[PDB]
């Protein structure tokens, strides 16, 4: 939602709403899942290791 | 030499596949970047990924 204070920990995975119309768990239009990830295959450069 | 107000450009899309990299999808209005290019075509459904 916004910026967090120094030395803080947050674990909330609630759906994030930007363009109104909350999805309420649908994770579809006008809503994005807060949590993301990426692969860790060894064939990556120094910019992704 | 104009403003691209994407607030209506993403529109009432039934499904907008706005998988974007290098910037958060909402923080482009405040950006004042350089020229943009437009081009489009049509692809069979399966291999959109």
């Amino acid at each position: 939602k916004s910026n967090l204070k120094p030395f803080e920990r947050d674990i909330s995975t609630e759906i994030y709403q930007a363009g109104n119309k909350p999805c309420n768990g649908v994770a579809g239009f006008n809503c994005y899942f807060p949590l993301r990830s990426y692969s860790f295959r060894p064939t990556y450069g120094v910019g992704h290791q | 030499n104009c403003v691209a107000d994407y607030s209506v450009l993403y529109n009432l899309a039934p499904f907008f596949t706005f998988k974007c990299y290098g910037v958060s999808p909402t923080k482009l209005n405040d950006l004042c970047f350089t020229n943009v290019y437009a081009d489009s075509f049509v692809i069979r459904g399966d291999e959109v990924r």
